[PDB]
């Protein structure tokens, strides 16, 4: 019967699509590793997908996927355990050597560029015609940690200049350098801007930008990575 | 095994209960207190189904069916076979998806992420609570809520659906409908959308975000935005499953007529209501 | 508490982005519209510019001649009286022709002949359209991927209003033309047909219905919780796995024992939602011209 031969054809399509979506989802990460680092003996049924090709804009190369795959910088932990699915202890700083929640990625130490090849971040103040439209403005404002002591003000707005909003707050600290917080990870009042995962101090653990008007995807990671490593690593104060 | 870049995350931590005694994993699956607790009312649970099936002279999964207490047994206890094995399944499949819930939590922690999806997921939970606990306590007996089996769950959508006439009629019934149809609407978009970027014409480089938003400016002179979108898709698909919820907690509690005299409210309007004409007068 | 970036704290608003030229002919976009605070606190707050081309005022005049022949009807149903209209605006029903008319289009305009000339203009309106979500993107340079999973939602429509009616024989099969009345339609529908829960792929439909509405819940938390990494920005984490890319995984391998990647998530989406109308199309197209009734049809294969 046509009905029949129609919901068997669907079922042996579903079963040929979620192959092929499972292998398309292999593109990073795989081919699986002990934890050792080399290769695992078991891989799973659905084999890695055959490599495709990204070409980036701006002259930025060709991103291949699956290929060469390190995370091409030191991993300051120690395996726990002599079997597997054991947790693995930072050797050093988590915070510092970036592992565990503090963790980063080695992306380009390039700006991410919107579509005319220009920053796509920039600070507010090299940023001509933005200004904050609603809701309370920051700059100005008091710093403040999870221990309730002032870290810094204030001094500017990161925007993301095609989506139009706030992604960082720029914040002075005792000694005059300044420091990238996410906007995602502050709380606006009236009076004051309160950073629930960081204590004063460890404000000047952020990591640092090169160049004061730009910002790298390499230097965004390693400072998001950081901050938000503070809801564990900072917690005990 | 560990995918390429996952090494570095897998540190001691994050744990709500037990200290470091469940900080462990078996191969991908994070383990935890809760899902040491998860695997008990997830084991215990289908033991019940399987001593049910067993009851019921079947292990066809396609005929397998613990119906509820009968509703004269109201809010109490009934025995084992007769709803006894419904009321403890219901409550190991509530324990256990709480406990994947605050599992998820523990994972969140670790990582260093925000909790937005057991916040998520509990709202699932709500409306499983909504038909199973709420509902039947509201109208006084466990006998109105679902049999757990596969075709006679929908039986019982039907039967309490003609209860009251054209269930389509329930308001809060329409806008649930209208925010999940909406929710698979902006899926096909979003998906639509970031893959035709990513993945553009032949002989052309991949796409920026101003492409996107160029594109939906272009078609519908709009464009939400990168963060907007995935706000807007939590939004509705949580939305559409708490009108679900509101739309069967109002029925049999405070509303009992066929639904469609509902909009009377409308039509039978003193001014208006005589009127000659139209379809209502 | 925690902020959850679910409402933007601070609103920020600068030069309106024209947008990117590529292929685009800028003599068919229009100039900037203003912005909405309103809106800004949830997504953008930018309105405009649209493009509106030879298709686009096609489509927008055959949508508006459409809802100018129901709204005419109904008029003419309410007896041009005001106030009947808005009492009663739910309950009129553009309806097709009677069985006995078959497929002709030779029904005079009170008993159906209107219905055709409404079905006419949504026909054009909507193929318009989707020749649109085409021309959009081939001009941008990009996927034609709205486009295909457009196609999806137009085969639903074409089988319920178009292609099951002619397989039928009768106009008479179509959906009427009213909010209401296309309820009572639904239901007589599935009453007709021996209980449309029994349609595999009604059911079928339903578990990719209900698994949009799990998988948008599931990728819209997992975004905003790796927004603190900027991770709502999905292009840049494709050509360039950031840590945002890597915990969202995690989150999921750890959770559920397996993981998509960012570029990855995108095509579970686009075919979860894509196959709730494929599978409906398929399933309403086969009720009635293949099976009388699905309960029947259950109960023996
Ligand atoms: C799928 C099976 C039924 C059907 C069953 C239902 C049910 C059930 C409901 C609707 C509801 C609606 N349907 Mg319907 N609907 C059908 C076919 C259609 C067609 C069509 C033939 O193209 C159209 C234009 C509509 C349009 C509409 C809206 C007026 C309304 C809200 C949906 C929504 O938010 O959409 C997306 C919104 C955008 C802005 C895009 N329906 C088919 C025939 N429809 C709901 C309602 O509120 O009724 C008044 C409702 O509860
Ligand atoms: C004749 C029947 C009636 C009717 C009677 C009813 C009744 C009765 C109900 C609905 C409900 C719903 N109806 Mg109706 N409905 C009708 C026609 C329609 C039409 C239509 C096209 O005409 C539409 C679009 C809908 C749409 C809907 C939805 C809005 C809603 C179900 C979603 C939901 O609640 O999710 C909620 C999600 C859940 C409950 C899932 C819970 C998930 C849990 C937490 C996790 C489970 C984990 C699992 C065990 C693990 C598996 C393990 C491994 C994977 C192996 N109905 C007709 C008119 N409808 C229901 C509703 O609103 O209930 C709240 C409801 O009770
Ligand atoms: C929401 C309103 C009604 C309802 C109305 C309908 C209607 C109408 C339909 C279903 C259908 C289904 N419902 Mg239901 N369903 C309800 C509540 C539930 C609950 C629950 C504990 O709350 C569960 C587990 C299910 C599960 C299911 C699936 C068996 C089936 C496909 C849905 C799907 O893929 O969703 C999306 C989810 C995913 C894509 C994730 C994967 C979920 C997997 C596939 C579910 C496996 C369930 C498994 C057999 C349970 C046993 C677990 C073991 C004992 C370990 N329903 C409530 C009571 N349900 C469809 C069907 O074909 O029924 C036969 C169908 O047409
Ligand atoms: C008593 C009634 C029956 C029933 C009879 C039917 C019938 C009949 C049908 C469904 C259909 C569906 N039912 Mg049912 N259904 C019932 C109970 C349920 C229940 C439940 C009890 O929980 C659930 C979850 C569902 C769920 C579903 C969906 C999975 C499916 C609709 C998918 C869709 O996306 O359509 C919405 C999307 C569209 C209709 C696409 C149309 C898009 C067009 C092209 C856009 C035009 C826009 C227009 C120009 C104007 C607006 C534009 C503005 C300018 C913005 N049904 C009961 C049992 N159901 C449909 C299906 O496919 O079934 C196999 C269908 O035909
Ligand atoms: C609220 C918006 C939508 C949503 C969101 C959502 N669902 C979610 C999540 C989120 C955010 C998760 O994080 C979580 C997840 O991990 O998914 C991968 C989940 C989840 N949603 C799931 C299912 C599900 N969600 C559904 C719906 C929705 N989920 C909503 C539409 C539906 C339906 C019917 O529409 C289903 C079937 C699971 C895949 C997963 C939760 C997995 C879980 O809880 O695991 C622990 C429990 C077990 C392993 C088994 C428990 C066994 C029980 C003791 C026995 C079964 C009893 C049951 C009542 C009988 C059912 C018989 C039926 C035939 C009626
Ligand atoms: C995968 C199936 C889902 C889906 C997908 C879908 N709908 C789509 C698209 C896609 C991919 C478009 O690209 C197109 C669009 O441009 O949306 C903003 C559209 C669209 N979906 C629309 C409506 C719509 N889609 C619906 C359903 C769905 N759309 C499914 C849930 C529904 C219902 C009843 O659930 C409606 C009412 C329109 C906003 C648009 C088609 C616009 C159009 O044809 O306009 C003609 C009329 C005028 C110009 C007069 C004014
Ligand atoms: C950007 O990020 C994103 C990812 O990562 C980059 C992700 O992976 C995910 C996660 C989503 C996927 C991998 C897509 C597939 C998901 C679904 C279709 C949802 C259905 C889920 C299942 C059927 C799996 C159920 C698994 C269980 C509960 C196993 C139970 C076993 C025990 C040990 C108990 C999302 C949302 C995402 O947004
Ligand atoms: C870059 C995000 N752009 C974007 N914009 C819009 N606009 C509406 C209002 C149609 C949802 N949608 C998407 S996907 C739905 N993405
Ligand atoms: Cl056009
Ligand atoms: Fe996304």
């Amino acid at each position: 019967d046509l009905a029949s031969l129609a919901i068997y054809s669907f079922w042996i399509f579903l079963a040929g699509l979620i192959y092929y979506l499972q292998t398309e989802n292999m593109r990073e990460g795989y081919p699986l590793e002990n934890e050792d680092g080399t290769p695992a003996a078991n891989q799973g049924p659905f084999p890695l997908p055959k490599p495709k090709t990204f070409i980036l804009p701006h002259g930025r190369g060709t991103l291949t996927v699956p290929g060469p795959e390190s995370e091409d910088r030191p991993i300051a932990l120690a395996r726990t355990a002599v079997s597997e699915g054991f947790p693995h202890a930072p050797t050093g700083d988590p915070m510092k050597d970036g592992v565990g929640p503090a963790s980063w990625v080695a992306r380009r130490d390039l700006p991410e560029l919107d579509g005319h090849g220009h920053n796509k971040i920039k600070p507010m103040k090299a940023a001509a015609g933005f200004h904050v439209s609603a809701g309370k403005n920051p700059i100005g404002l008091p710093v403040r940690g999870c221990d309730l002591e002032i870290a810094g003000k204030v001094v500017d707005i990161w925007v993301d200049i095609p989506e139009q909003m706030a992604r960082f707050l720029e914040v002075e600290l005792k000694d005059g350098s300044t420091r990238l917080l996410p906007m995602q990870m502050v709380k606006v009042q009236s009076n004051r801007v309160h950073v629930n995962a960081l204590s004063s101090d460890l404000f000047a653990g952020i990591p640092t930008i090169k160049s004061p008007t730009e910002v790298t995807l390499l230097e965004e990671d390693k400072i998001c990575g950081y901050v938000a490593g503070g809801l564990m690593y900072a917690a005990p104060k | 095994a560990l995918l390429s870049f996952e090494r570095k995350y897998r540190v001691p931590g994050g744990t709500l209960v037990g200290g470091n005694l469940f900080d462990f994993w078996v191969g991908p699956f994070y383990v935890g207190f809760f899902g040491v607790a998860t695997f008990f009312f997830a084991a215990l649970g289908i033991i019940l189904i399987a001593w049910s099936a067993v009851l019921q002279g079947t292990w066809n999964p396609q005929l397998i069916s613990v119906y509820p207490p009968a509703l004269e047994y109201g809010l109490g206890g009934a025995p084992l076979a007769k709803g006894g094995l419904w009321q403890i399944i219901t409550i190991c499949a509530t324990g256990a998806f709480v406990s994947w819930a605050l599992r998820e939590v523990e994972i969140c922690r670790k990582l260093g992420i925000g909790y937005h999806i057991p916040f998520a997921f509990a709202f699932a939970i709500l409306a499983y609570l909504t038909l199973v606990l709420f509902r039947p306590v509201m109208m006084g007996a466990w006998g109105y809520a679902f049999p757990y089996g596969i075709w006679t769950h929908l039986d019982w959508v039907s039967n309490t659906g003609y209860t009251y006439g054209n269930f389509h009629y329930n308001p809060a019934h329409m806008i649930a409908i209208s925010f999940f149809f909406t929710n698979a609407l902006a899926l096909a978009l979003h998906g639509a959308l970031v893959l035709s970027a990513a993945n553009p014409e032949k002989g052309k480089e991949m796409r920026t975000p101003d492409h996107e938003d160029t594109f939906f400016r272009d078609l519908v002179g709009y464009s939400i935005g990168t963060l907007g979108i995935h706000r807007l898709g939590l939004l509705l698909s949580l939305s559409a499953v708490f009108f679900s919820a509101l739309c069967m907690i109002i029925t049999g509690t405070i509303w009992f007529d066929q639904w469609v005299d509902w909009w009377q409210w409308w039509v039978k309007l003193p001014w208006w209501a005589n009127i000659p004409g139209g379809i209502n007068g | 508490a925690e902020y959850q970036n679910i409402f933007s704290q601070v609103q920020v608003r600068g030069p309106a982005d024209l947008g990117m030229t590529e292929d685009v002919n800028l003599a068919n976009r229009s100039g900037v519209g203003p912005f909405s605070t309103l809106l800004g606190w949830f997504g953008n707050a930018q309105l405009g510019p649209i493009y509106l081309g030879s298709l686009g005022v096609l489509s927008l005049f055959s949508g508006l001649m459409w809802f100018f022949t129901i709204g005419i009807w109904f008029w003419y149903q309410a007896g041009w009286n005001p106030a009947v209209f808005l009492r009663d605006l739910f309950f009129f029903s553009l309806e097709p022709p009677a069985p006995e008319y078959g497929l002709s289009f030779a029904a005079p305009l009170k008993e159906g002949g209107l219905w055709l000339i409404a079905s006419f203009f949504m026909f054009v309106a909507v193929w318009s359209w989707w020749g649109r979500t085409y021309l959009r993107a081939q001009a941008l340079g990009m996927g034609k991927h709205t486009a295909w999973a457009f196609l999806s939602a137009i085969w639903l429509w074409m089988v319920l209003g178009f292609i099951r009616p002619i397989l039928m024989g009768s106009w008479s099969e179509a959906v009427p033309y009213g909010i209401f009345s296309h309820l009572d339609w639904t239901n007589n529908f599935s009453l007709v047909h021996g209980n449309l829960f029994y349609n595999p792929f009604h059911g079928l439909s339903i578990a990719f219905l209900y698994g949009s509405a799990l998988l948008f819940a599931m990728h819209g938390a997992t975004i905003l919780a790796v927004s603190r990494f900027g991770g709502e920005r999905e292009l840049e984490q494709i050509a360039d796995r950031g840590t945002a890319a890597e915990r969202a995984a995690l989150f999921w391998r750890w959770t559920m024992g397996f993981n998509a990647t960012m570029e990855g998530i995108h095509r579970w989406a686009i075919w979860m939602a894509v196959l709730v109308t494929l599978t409906g199309g398929i399933g309403i197209l086969l009720s009635g011209t293949v099976v009388d009734n699905w309960y029947v049809w259950g109960q023996n294969h």
